[PDB]
């Protein structure tokens, strides 16, 4: 029931609502209202902070509002005091030239490592964090690996007599912005979905 | 004394590095340092077909791999709207739970060794060997089995798998009890584990400790129950629980989980009748190999499928699943390409770790080892 | 040595040497037997390869050991790093000598023991302190503090129970009235099997021997899985082998000592062939102890200190005063047969509820 | 003296070592768990040390992350000298299926490899094959495809430094 | 970024490098050896990119046993990095076809590619 | 809870005196399941014609990119495969290989099919990039195995046995069961 109280709240304040018919639901808050609104979210009864998932949309075929976007996953545990089982995503877009965003560390200590990861892999700095130290990528690693402008960093696979393969020049598979090997792609290869 | 427990030595298990801030025999705070196993799947996988990724999915949590397999398969199927056959689903619950028994067998083997003594690693290893022999029988592999498919599963079960699953399903109840026999009546272990390892539910919730080391402190949340998926919705299902979260209770809870898992194995094994095994939608599933010698469309689709693969709709998707390490799930952003735009893996073992500086705070030093084994990490899941 | 002869100094020497190298081959082959016995306990198999029985593997191992490269760490005190392993072995080997495996004349003309002396247990105690000296010293000598700390845990614990052994040993001395092993043994020849009279002290002695690396404390520690044991962890070729060697000889010295004192070692009621029985009792305690090695958990030594210091040792001197009361007032020695039997009846029955 | 210079003596010590080959495991990924199976079946090997100091054979089992490399470096250096390196599995041997920023694309970069063992993970019995290799390798009983006899210890061949 | 040296000419390149490094202390520098082919060091060629952290330096593929007297040149190169206190050595594997194109790219791009692909390596293999 | 120490010991005793468990490889041959993923094999038709029409779809299917196939045109006079096309080079880097069998699964002619061998540990990297002529159905052994068996002249015995070989491996001879 706590989810309904979130959506009903978002509609009045002009917060856009994303929905896929797979059963996943988003709520995008602006940068301003984010810190406070989400404080209100833990206050709203949200026990658990599941995720902080960083997204780099640089190479995504359609445009989005800003390059990086972060998604938090807020929940209220079903086996606790009075748990709905209400779980949902809150998305916050973040400027390319401004990788700032307030931590919810005060609220959840879950926010501690996850926000650090999103700092390591994407350039995003989380405000009020106890410690933003690089987490995962080697100490002397320069930059932020999982953001799209950063090379996957492949090495040729090696065979016998002068024979090599360069994976990125070997790849049969196409990405979303890939043309394909004919004049264009239509249909299933511009994206497909079966109808149950 | 800020004691430096190294990366791989001395028996701080799975290549973690720990800065135990510690004067004396207690523990002030451990400042954990990870990242030593970072393979970088989330990037690599942006460069692999959705099929190709199914080879990269088992490889993170390598103990309970099939939970990876299951989570990823599901999130994609959802995203491209595929329909998984009932016998495939049943097999997927069997394999998931069997892989769970494997993982758990490992967890308590290592735990009992880690502080305390050597012997029971071996019996757990014997049962695990019977399980791995089951996996080899069906998938041709011990682990990292490339079996699950976005449609369903790679091929059907051979004649010999059924008889052998029973054998182990027969010994296990007596067997799981034998491990339990030693433990529940804990001789020293009681005076070793009962006090150590403090877990408040509120902080478990504050720091986000989901993974079955949560129910050992008295919060009741299981993904197979709370957010049912693969028809766990339809099984006679007991969820073991703990009183106050220490080392001991965590440790026994998973043992109970083993007989209940075995009961799910028996139950699912009962409900299994002949049929087909994966979603026949050719967009989703490569053609039958026999008619590659007859149909034009077959050959075209074969060639295409195994080179380019397929393009799911533009959309983002996620589905939650239960591993033996907790909430697991794949956040899949597809751009309508043959390869995922991005795959972020929700790593249970990664969030579960924010509570170790908490967990082993003030604990003993010999215990600081035990209190780690008791939390059951797998680093492939952590670093990743 | 009121009643017992002395072999010429050359023969005392020769016997000493025999006992040392004999203890060498002893320790190596015992390592093989524990490897395999453990393998049977955990329902696997041992090392049959590099056989025939797998019993040429200490040759192969010793051969690795030397030619291995003995490494002396800089940042380790140069003199003490070398000297440490030396000490630990020297004071371990000696004082297995005292233990009689037979009546005088039965060594083919001479003397089943090496040395006997008149003050027996005290020699043992004395030599026992000095190995521990080796332990904490090596801990220092290595001059890695990670090694030190463990060596200190070690030493504190060992020294604790090492105290325990004394107050353990008090009670049977009252009965025999001698500090000599041959006299104690013979006392068990006549009145018989001292553990019948002394049982609680038997318990605290045995368990006191758990501390001396026997396993079941083990926050001894071995470096393994903990804040490490210290002394080894910095040594390579021969020196490391020397530390391991010493701990094991101590293990079998104890497996010999337990039958020798409280039981009737050799000097069995019937058959009474001189050597075979001591070797058999040694074997018994050795095997049971191996079972202990495998089949029980650690202490943390927080508990181990609690258990020895808080429980074993008070219990040890309590029984001493009882046996002191009995021997002082001369009553019969029967009251100790009765008392020990009864205390055994208590200390067992409370387990099985 | 490194096991060398009497035809009787060196062979004798060389068996001593080959049959004694004393694995010091350096677990990384799933490969480490596939070596914990090897621990079961084992019979010149599986006593450890575990401490590096005490062992000839270093077993690199798993993906070796780039951040992890300088560590394994010193562990190898911090071994006594007559020492061998087995490289287990695809990730270790070559870059494996993860060809990228994260992972060493051959472990032979950082430590001298004696024997390589393919598979993902390799079956344990393959690792027995590799230690029999390395067994028979330090016996100087080992050859490559070019016809050449192979040296008992690689890392008797690198320049330390 | 500076570029010195020329392809396939070991002794001139070594003499020029010796000239360019000077009294620079290398304790915080990172040394990247760019080569094609992981297994065979016997017929290998080597190019080097030095990231000092305050400025970068490129040398083309003039090093290794591939060219006459080249082995001794690579060996003295690594020895010399080691003397100034360079410690962190890395090995980068490119396609043979890449090697020419790679060093004709602009400085920044080439450097990011190099740091992305490079594998930590024992300085001893080049001695 | 004192009793436990005792019972703990007891069960272990039971187990000591129970003798059996384990297999001593290579002295006792390891039992493998029939679908196991082993050394790649190229297979032939009854004619002897190779199943491989050299289409490199095994290679495209490969997540580790471990398969190199240089293609070729059949000679009318003396043919190799059943199409007009066959495989001039088939290399697999075992060190690159992850062992999915996506290659076999992609294979249209049932050419590439993973085998049973695991004793392939070898000393040199480049000895580990297998070629076609190390993988054909007729071949019995792995590289170091065969090489040892020539430098010894003592024939190859694989350390495995199976109940039977799959239909897809047809022609591949192996030690089986008590079928022999
Ligand atoms: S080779 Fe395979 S099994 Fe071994 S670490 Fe790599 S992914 Fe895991
Ligand atoms: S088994 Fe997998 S990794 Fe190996 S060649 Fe086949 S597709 Fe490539
Ligand atoms: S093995 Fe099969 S998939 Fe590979 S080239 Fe030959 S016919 Fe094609």
């Amino acid at each position: 029931m706590r989810l309904e109280r979130v959506l009903e709240e978002a509609r009045a304040k002009g917060y856009p609502i994303e929905d896929n018919g797979l059963g996943n639901l988003w709520v995008v808050l602006p940068r301003e209202r984010f810190k406070e609104e989400m404080a209100h979210y833990k206050a709203m009864g949200f026990n658990f902070l599941a995720d902080i998932v960083g997204l780099d949309y640089l190479t995504y075929p359609d445009p989005r509002p800003e390059r990086f976007a972060v998604v938090y996953e807020l929940v209220s545990l079903p086996g606790w005091k009075d748990g709905d089982g209400s779980r949902f995503f809150v998305r916050v877009y973040v400027p390319e030239e401004d990788p700032r965003l307030p931590t919810v560390t005060d609220l959840w200590g879950s926010a501690n490592f996850l926000e650090r990861e999103v700092y390591d892999l994407f350039g995003i700095v989380f405000e009020g964090h106890p410690d933003l130290r690089k987490i995962l990528t080697p100490e002397d690693l320069e930059g932020h690996p999982l953001r799209k402008d950063y090379p996957l960093g492949e090495t040729p696979t090696l065979f016998r007599e002068g024979r090599y393969i360069i994976p990125a020049e070997f790849r049969a598979a196409l990405t979303g912005k890939d043309p394909g090997l004919t004049f264009y792609k239509g249909g299933s290869r511009k994206g497909y979905r079966s109808l149950w | 004394m800020t004691l430096n427990v190294g990366p791989q030595h001395p028996s701080t298990h799975g290549v973690l590095r720990l800065m135990v801030t510690l004067s004396g025999e207690e523990v002030l705070e451990v400042v954990p340092h990870i990242g030593y196993l970072h393979t970088g799947f989330e990037k690599t996988m942006e460069h692999r077909t959705y099929l190709q990724n199914i080879t990269y999915t088992p490889r993170m949590d390598y103990l309970h791999s099939f939970a990876h397999d299951l989570a990823y398969a599901l999130a994609v199927e959802k995203l491209l709207g595929a329909v998984v056959p009932p016998r495939a689903e049943t097999i997927r619950v069997i394999l998931n739970e069997l892989s769970r028994l494997a993982s758990h067998l490992v967890f308590l083997g290592t735990g009992l060794l880690d502080l305390g003594a050597l012997t029971p690693f071996f019996y757990a290893f014997r049962e695990r060997e019977t399980i791995l022999d089951l996996f080899e029988w069906v998938t041709g592999q011990r682990f990292h089995h490339n079996y699950i498919r976005i449609g369903g599963v790679k091929e059907d079960l051979p004649e010999e798998f059924v008889p052998e699953l029973k054998k182990l399903l027969e010994v296990l109840p007596h067997r799981i009890d034998e491990y339990e026999a030693l433990f529940a009546e804990s001789p020293i272990f009681y005076e070793r584990a009962r006090g150590v390892g403090v877990i408040p539910p509120e902080v478990a919730i504050d720091l986000g400790l989901t993974g079955g080391s949560l129910r050992a402190s008295g919060v009741n949340y299981d993904v197979r129950k709370a957010y049912p998926y693969s028809g766990y919705e339809t099984y006679t299902f007991d969820v073991p629980l703990g009183e106050r979260g220490d080392v001991f209770d965590r440790m026994l809870v998973r043992i109970r989980e083993m007989r209940e898992s075995v009961k799910i194995i028996k139950q699912a094994l009962e409900r299994l009748e002949p049929g087909p095994v994966r979603d026949p939608n050719p967009q989703i599933t490569p053609p039958p190999r026999h008619l590659l010698e007859t149909s034009m469309e077959a050959v075209i689709y074969h060639f295409k499928h195994y080179t380019e693969g397929f393009h799911p709709p533009k959309g983002e998707v996620y589905v939650p699943t239960e591993s033996a390490r907790g909430e697991l799930g794949y956040y899949i952003v597809s751009d309508g390409g043959s390869m995922p735009y991005r795959v972020k893996v929700r790593a249970p073992s990664f969030v579960n770790l924010q509570s170790l500086p908490y967990a082993c705070k003030g604990e003993q030093v010999p215990d600081m080892v035990a209190i780690i084994a008791s939390l059951d990490p797998v680093m492939g899941d952590v670093d990743r | 040595t009121w009643s017992y002869p002395v072999d010429p100094y050359w023969m005392v020497a020769l016997k000493a040497l025999l006992v040392v190298v004999g203890l060498l081959t002893a320790f190596a082959f015992m390592t093989l037997i524990e490897r395999r016995l453990l393998a049977r306990f955990q329902v696997r198999m041992g090392p049959n390869r590099v056989g025939p029985f797998g019993l040429l593997q200490p040759l192969a191992d010793a051969i690795k050991s030397i030619f291995k490269e003995d490494i002396v760490v800089a940042q380790a005190d140069r003199f003490l790093f070398v000297l440490a392993p030396l000490i630990s072995v020297v004071f371990a080997l000696l004082a297995f000598g005292l233990i009689p495996f037979g009546p005088p004349g039965s060594f083919f003309g001479y003397q089943p023991w090496v040395i006997n002396l008149d003050l027996g247990i005290l020699y043992l105690f004395a030599v026992s302190e000095l190995a521990v000296y080796g332990i904490f010293l090596s801990g220092w000598a290595s001059g890695s503090k990670y090694s030190l700390l463990g060596s200190l845990r070690s030493s504190a614990s060992l020294i604790s129970y090492e105290l325990g052994l004394g107050l353990a040993l008090l009670a049977p001395v009252l009965l025999v009235g001698s500090l000599n092993l041959n006299d104690i043994v013979n006392w068990q020849k006549e009145h018989g099997w001292l553990f019948l009279y002394a049982f609680p002290a038997f318990l605290v002695y045995l368990i006191a021997s758990m501390a001396e690396a026997a396993r079941t404390p083990f926050d001894l520690p071995e470096a393994e899985q903990e804040l490490v044991g210290g002394y080894h962890t910095e040594y390579s070729s021969i020196k490391w082998a020397l530390f391991q060697m010493a701990e094991y000889i101590h293990f079998i010295t104890a497996s010999a000592l337990i039958p020798t004192l409280f039981l009737g070692g050799w000097t069995m009621p019937v058959l009474e062939v001189p050597y075979l029985w001591m070797f058999l009792k040694i074997a018994f305690f050795l095997f049971f102890f191996i079972w202990i090695r495998a089949t029980w958990f650690r202490l943390r030594y927080d508990q181990l200190l609690r258990f020895g210091w808080g429980f074993l040792f008070p219990l040890a001197l309590l029984w001493f005063l009882v046996t002191a009361l009995v021997v002082a007032l001369d009553l019969p020695r029967t009251y100790l047969l009765y008392l020990s039997a009864l205390s055994f009846l208590v200390l067992l029955g409370a387990v099985l509820y | 003296r490194e096991g060398i210079l009497f035809t009787t003596l060196e062979k004798l010590v060389a068996w001593g070592r080959s049959n004694s080959l004393w694995p010091a495991t350096f677990g990384l990924a799933c490969c480490a768990i596939e070596m914990m199976a090897s621990t079961d079946a084992r019979n010149d090997l599986a006593r450890f040390g575990a401490s590096p100091r005490q062992a000839d054979v270093m077993i690199v089992a798993g993906r070796l992350s780039k951040k992890m490399a300088p560590v394994m470096r010193r562990v190898w250096e911090q071994m006594p000298d007559p020492k061998w390196v087995i490289s287990m599995g695809a990730c270790a041997s070559s870059g494996g299926m993860f060809n990228n920023y994260a992972i060493v694309q051959n472990v032979d970069s950082v430590v001298p490899v004696d024997v390589y063992v393919p598979g993902c993970p390799p079956r344990p019995e393959a690792l027995i094959y590799a230690v029999m290799q390395l067994q028979k390798k330090v016996r100087g009983q080992a050859y490559n495809e070019r016809g050449e006899r192979l040296p008992p210890v690689a890392a008797w061949k690198r320049t330390r430094g | 970024m500076v570029r010195v040296g020329m392809r396939a000419a070991p002794r001139v390149s070594l003499e020029a490098l010796k000239a360019a490094l000077g009294g620079l202390k290398l304790s915080e520098a990172k040394v990247y050896l760019i080569t094609d082919w992981q297994d065979k060091r016997d017929q290998a060629r080597y190019a080097l990119l030095l990231h000092t952290g305050k400025k970068d330096l490129l040398v083309p593929d003039a090093f290794g046993p591939a060219f006459p007297g080249g082995e001794e040149a690579l060996s003295e190169l690594v020895g010399l990095l080691l003397a100034q206190g360079a410690r962190r050595f890395y090995e980068a594997v490119v396609s043979p076809g890449e090697m020419t194109a790679l060093l004709d790219l602009p400085p920044e791009e080439l450097l990011k590619r190099v740091m992305a692909i490079a594998n930590p390596t024992d300085p001893g293999i080049y001695l | 809870t004192l009793k436990a120490l005792a019972q703990s010991l007891g069960i272990t005793l039971k187990y000591l005196f129970s003798k059996p468990v384990t297999v001593p490889y290579p002295d006792a041959p390891v039992a493998l399941k029939p679908r196991f993923h082993g050394r790649h094999v190229l297979t032939r038709h009854p004619n002897g014609l190779e199943k491989c029409i050299g289409c490199s779809l095994c290679a495209a299917a490969c997540p580790a990119y471990a398969i190199y196939v240089e293609p070729a045109e059949n000679d009318p006079e003396n043919p190799v495969s059943a199409g007009e096309r066959y495989a001039k080079v088939y290399e697999i880097n075992m060190l690159r290989c992850i062992f999915c069998g996506l290659c076999e699964e992609a294979c249209p002619t049932g050419a590439i099919v993973l085998g049973y061998d695991f004793e392939m540990a070898d000393y040199e990297y480049s000895d580990l990039v297998y070629g076609k002529e190390d993988m054909l159905v007729d071949v019995v052994g792995t590289k170091p195995q065969r090489r040892e068996a020539k430098r010894t002249g003592k024939p190859v015995k694989v350390g495995y046995v199976v109940p039977y070989v799959r239909p897809e491996l047809e022609g591949f001879k192996a030690p089986t069961e008590g079928g022999k």
